[PDB]
RNA sequence: CGGGCCCAUACCCGGCCGUCGCUGGCAGUCGGCAGAGCGAGAAAGAGAGUGGCGCGGACGCUACGCCGCGACGAGUAGGAGGGCCGCUGCGGUGAGCCUUGAAGCCUAGGGCGCGGGCCCGGGUGGAGCCGCCGCAGGUGCAGAUCUUGGUGGUAGUAGCAA
RNA sequence: UAAAUACCGGCACGAGACCGAUAGUCAACAAGUACCGUAAGGGAAAGUUGAAAAGAACUUUGAAGAGAGAGUUCAAGAGGGCGUGAAACCGUUAAGAGGUAAACGGGUGGGGUCCGCGCAGUCCGCCCGGAGGAUUCAACCCGGCGGCCGGUCCGGCCGUGCC
């Protein structure tokens, strides 16, 4: 249950807050979850996608265990496009299908040194987390 | 073809309570059934009254109570009252008495014990004597409401000393035109 | 729970003034009651023959 | 609740309950009570006697605050004390008899409605009645005046 | 008491089904499965039920003891038959008549065990 | 109209009262607002007692 | 072979056409559910001779045959398996419905549970 | 429509306080806690009270 | 003036429905720990005492239930009662229903109710819906030279002639 | 001269037994907009393809709108005012009928479209007889559980009980 009086359950407040979300909103929005051996070796659950990492895809008519490069990050539609997931049109011209990241799972990180910085904030927010659970 | 007129061919009495009261309605079948299977007239007034409505069984006090169960002839028998027994305040000796009624406010029951006797309720009255045999029926005044003193024949009209109804009491509410032989005419 | 309805014969104590309302029949068993040997002398005969 | 009302039971009826001849309109006798002289005056006259006119004097400026006194009934007299002291006066055998404080119950005159028990007190009233204090000095007794 | 709690009970509990203008009960041990003050399987001090077994094969006879009215966890007793239909109500029969417990309903208790003894009998 | 036996009233509506009809949807609001306001003085003045001279 | 109740009385009824509402063949605005005609001028509400009848109270069927089914059961609706012990014990005289909103995989176990039981289903074929 | 229809109800304390006690009597019943629909067939004792 | 004959919702006999009355009957389902009854012109005991083998017995009673006797049945304005008639939302309840298909819509399909209406079958449709106990209401249309929107006959007509 | 007091404007907020596109603000959308009046002022209608445009390449008749094929899609029975798609009204197919306008109530008859998945007809207990097969009955022994008791068994708890 929420006990913040500042923020809403309001359907309608929290529908029109993600659609209008500005760029560097939809950024944090745009979040998918880094694979097992990432994930426990970084200690970090999900990471912001960005458009050149390498991916898979889990849900859906293109999932599968291939391991896909992110081509770009379309942040007005909400979708990102990996290197080859992709239809054929009716004349010929391969364009691509857009996914959610929410879908798609983190196989390779692009790292430099503020995705780094990233890393290691979660990271030792987490550790902290953990020893005042315990 | 008949000649009949259909006016007054439907009773209006009472045939169950209107209360949805749970315990009301267990005391109803325990008098339905004993007044179907006994020959006493006790209980079918008992139930008849138990079908009444609040202001059809008023409160009945000590006073009455006292005064009715002292009246000669009536001695250590038990007093049955389908109402509510309320305390008075203005009586100093309660003699030892015996009651059963629906409820009996607590500073009466109190009075009561402490006299030395003894309150029962319907069940019990039923266990001690089924045909209500040695006991008292009464009940409380019936015409103790105050909408009985703005029933009858209307005000303003000869030998009629019924209540208006006025908003206050007072010198300026209607006491001039119609109640003064200066004013006009006096009814 | 008991100090704060009161009993029966202690009131209420953390009420300022209360006590446990009463019961207008105090064996609710009517079959017990309807079946026992006081009540069943004083009936008369079933008319249970449908005419 | 609406659907118990009478208006659910008159869905279909034309006139609503309220007839074909004359109509439902809107103020056919006059808004308020007026016409109380004129055509109603004879609902005045059985109801409302005494309605129209003058009577009495005027004062300008009361003050029920000036006017106020409240009174008790030697019926109620011995309520006003513990019954303990009832007890113990009845009980006891010098004498000494139980002083009432009407003006501190919150009463101001004593009249005399009833029986009083036959029990020797002291009244301490701010007005006493002729037959209040008859029955008082018949059951044997003071009264005092306090201000 | 039973009287009370049916009066509670009566038109506002939770096993109570009200369509097509018939009334019926669905607690467990409610012989006929209807609301009715005589087979309502919940209100008395002692009531019966017949259910078939969770193996498939034979019935289950529910007993209600007399101590622990207020107890809900060892109130009821299971007496599990699996035997030939004859015998079966042989056994039924004298659990209610000879103990004399609450023998309003041995007939009901039987004609619950003979169906439910159909039921399990393979259809043709 | 008056039907029959009665009371005859004076309603003082006459005016525009449904102008001015003050509800009190916010009197649980107020009340909070008032103890709060009143736990805020009585800590300000730290060991002065809380109901003032 | 289909299951026979009880008993078979011979069903009377008093009536087999419906009361349409007056007047409702000339329009289409208005149904033929019945509403009381409440003109002043209405012969069928004087009841005129070779006019539209009324729902009077002496129509009602009788009480023993009353909602029985040409089969000779009566109806009950059913939405799961655990509303057919209902019916149980009520065997002869009672048969189940099931809701036209339970799936086909549901509506498979009833009627295979139903059949275990006796107890007779009036739709037991109807979406395979 | 209109904000100051009478939107509040008032109960006396003296009733309240009886259906209070109504409900707690009933709360010790295992036919009327079943009947409400709890799954209390386990429950050791109905009212169920545990250490501090 | 005479016989005969014809028929109304009137009268007679019979069935069914409801209302009214009897403020009628039933807790007695008291079963091997048992002994079957309270209907028959004429009050009140299947009264108690003291001396002269074989293990058996249908349904019933949601008592707000069930059952039995009689009589009665017109209706505007108007009054009252009962709705397991209908619509929307809330509190409880249905170990409720639902992409193996919800709402809605169509239907020469099968039925139930005196009726308000309701339940199944078939098709379409593609994401939510309902039963019971209570609570609340902007809660039910044929009419208002009613409001808004759409569509007809006139009608392939009058007319496209200063 | 502060506080307790008022607040349908304004800047942020939170919630609702409220309305759900003829409703709710006039305004869910390029709404005080389009438009009207010389002016003061007056003032609308208008939401929904799909999960994703994958928004129909290509062949062919036609000047073209517009069609017939092919293809996407789960579905074009979702084809750019495209969710579902009712009534009035219209076209066509099938059936029936047709000189007192049509239509209606009561009673039959005739024909249809469908249903019963009708077409050899119900069963449920007791007894007699005929064929068969079993762990197989009664009684008895052990063990466990339960119901009613001890005229007046021993021990406990409770009282809107008392001394
Ligand atoms: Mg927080
Ligand atoms: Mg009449
Ligand atoms: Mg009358
Ligand atoms: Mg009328
Ligand atoms: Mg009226
Ligand atoms: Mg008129
Ligand atoms: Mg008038
Ligand atoms: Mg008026
Ligand atoms: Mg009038
Ligand atoms: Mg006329
Ligand atoms: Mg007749
Ligand atoms: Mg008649
Ligand atoms: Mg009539
Ligand atoms: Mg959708
Ligand atoms: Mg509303
Ligand atoms: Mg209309
Ligand atoms: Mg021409
Ligand atoms: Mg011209
Ligand atoms: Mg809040
Ligand atoms: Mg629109
Ligand atoms: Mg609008
Ligand atoms: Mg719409
Ligand atoms: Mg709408
Ligand atoms: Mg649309
Ligand atoms: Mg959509
Ligand atoms: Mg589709
Ligand atoms: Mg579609
Ligand atoms: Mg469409
Ligand atoms: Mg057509
Ligand atoms: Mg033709």
């Amino acid at each position: 249950m929420k006990f913040n009086p500042f923020v809403t359950s309001d359907r309608s407040k929290n529908r029109k807050r993600h659609f209008n979300a500005p760029s560097h909103i939809r950024r944090k929005i745009m979040s998918s979850p880094l694979s097992k051996e990432l994930r426990q070796k970084y200690n970090v659950r999900s990471m912001p996608i960005r458009k050149d990492d390498e991916v898979q895809v889990v849900r859906g008519h293109y999932k599968g265990q291939q391991i896909g490069k992110v081509v770009q990050v379309y942040r007005k539609k909400y979708v990102i496009y990996i290197e080859r997931v992709q239809r054929e049109k009716a004349n010929g011209t391969t364009v691509h299908v857009g996914i959610h990241p929410s879908k798609v799972v983190i196989t390779r990180l692009k790292l430099d040194k503020d995705r780094k910085k990233i890393l290691e904030r979660k990271a030792k927010s987490r550790q902290v987390g953990k020893e005042k659970g315990k | 073809g008949v000649d009949i007129r259909h006016n007054k061919d439907r009773k209006v009495r009472r045939k169950e309570p209107k209360s949805q009261d749970i315990y009301l309605r267990l005391l109803v079948k325990l008098y339905r059934f004993l007044a179907r299977r006994t020959n006493s007239t006790f209980n079918q007034v008992v139930l008849k009254r138990l079908f009444m409505s609040r202001t059809n069984r008023p409160p009945l006090s000590l006073s009455r109570m006292i005064r009715k169960m002292k009246l000669p002839g009536r001695e250590n028998k038990t007093a049955v009252v389908v109402g509510t027994v309320t305390d008075d305040v203005r009586v100093q000796e309660v003699p030892k008495l015996k009651v059963c009624a629906l409820r009996v406010t607590s500073r009466a029951r109190s009075r009561i014990l402490k006299a030395g006797g003894k309150i029962l309720t319907f069940d019990q009255l039923a266990l001690d004597s089924p045909k209500g045999r040695g006991t008292v029926l009464l009940s409380g005044p019936r015409k103790g409401r105050e909408v009985y003193r703005h029933f009858g024949k209307a005000p303003g009209t000869p030998h009629s000393h019924t209540k208006p109804y006025v908003r206050s009491k007072g010198r300026k509410f209607e006491r001039a035109r119609g109640r003064r032989a200066s004013r006009g005419y006096k009814n | 729970l008991d100090d704060l309805y009161g009993t029966w014969r202690k009131a209420a104590s953390l009420k300022s003034n209360y006590n446990l309302p009463m019961h207008k029949m105090l064996n609710t068993d009517l079959s017990r009651i309807l079946k026992s040997p006081e009540i069943q002398r004083a009936l008369r005969a079933p008319r249970k023959k449908i005419h | 609740p609406s659907r118990l009302r009478k208006t659910r039971k008159l869905r279909g009826h034309v006139s609503h309950g309220h007839g074909r001849i004359g109509k439902h309109r809107k103020h056919p006798g006059g808004r308020g009570n007026a016409g109380g002289m004129h055509h109603h005056r004879i609902n005045f006259d059985k109801y409302h006697p005494g309605y129209f006119g003058k009577v009495g004097m005027r004062h300008y400026h009361l003050k029920r605050n000036q006017s106020f006194c409240p009174t008790v009934n030697l019926d109620k007299l011995w309520t006003l004390v513990s019954e303990q002291t009832r007890v113990n006066a009845a009980k006891n055998k010098t004498g000494a008899a139980p002083i009432i404080d009407v003006v501190r119950s919150g009463y101001y005159k004593v009249l005399g409605k009833g029986k009083l028990p036959k029990q020797p007190v002291i009244v301490k009233a701010k007005f006493f009645s002729r037959r209040a204090e008859e029955k008082i000095k018949g059951v044997g007794g003071a009264c005092v005046l306090v201000a | 008491s039973a009287h009370l709690q049916w009066m509670v009970v009566r038109n506002c509990s939770s096993f109570l089904i009200k369509r097509n203008k018939q009334t019926y009960s669905t607690e467990p041990n409610n012989l006929k499965a209807r609301n009715s003050f005589r087979y309502n399987g919940l209100i008395h001090r002692k009531t019966v039920g017949v259910e078939p077994a969770a193996d498939g094969k034979g019935v289950v006879v529910v007993m209600k003891r007399r101590s622990g009215q207020r107890k809900p966890a060892t109130s009821y007793v299971r007496t599990t038959i699996n035997k030939n239909a004859r015998a079966t109500l042989s056994s039924i029969r004298h659990m209610i008549r000879k103990n004399k417990y609450h023998p309003d309903l041995r007939m009901a208790a039987i004609r619950r065990a003979s169906a439910i003894l159909r039921s399990q009998k393979p259809v043709m | 109209a008056p039907s029959r036996n009665g009371m005859i009233l004076k309603p003082h509506f006459h005016k525009d009262w449904q102008r001015r009809v003050a509800t009190w949807f916010n009197q649980p609001a107020r009340k909070i607002r008032r103890r709060k306001a009143r736990q805020a003085r009585a800590r300000r003045i730290a060991p002065r007692p809380a109901a003032g001279p | 072979a289909a299951l026979r109740p009880l008993v078979k009385p011979k069903i009377v009824k008093k009536r087999t056409k419906k009361f349409i509402r007056h007047q409702s063949d000339r329009y289409v605005k208005i149904k033929r559910n019945w509403r009381k005609p409440r003109g002043i001028d209405n012969r069928v509400r004087r009841r005129f001779k070779g006019q539209i009848l009324m729902p009077n109270i002496g129509y009602g069927s009788n009480k023993k045959t009353k909602h029985m089914l040409p089969s000779g059961f009566r109806k009950f609706l059913v939405h799961n398996v655990k509303e057919l012990e209902v019916l149980l014990m009520c065997n002869k005289s009672y048969c189940a419905e099931i809701a036209h909103n339970v799936s086909s995989k549901n509506r498979k176990a009833i009627v295979e549970r139903a059949a275990q039981l006796a107890i007779r289903v009036t739709n037991p074929n109807a979406r395979l | 429509t209109k904000t100051w229809r009478r939107w509040h109800r008032r109960v006396n304390t003296t009733q309240k306080r009886y259906a209070i006690c109504s409900a707690l009597a009933a709360s010790a019943l295992p036919a009327l806690v079943m009947s409400k629909g709890h799954r209390i067939e386990e429950v050791p004792e109905l009212p169920l009270v545990v250490e501090d």
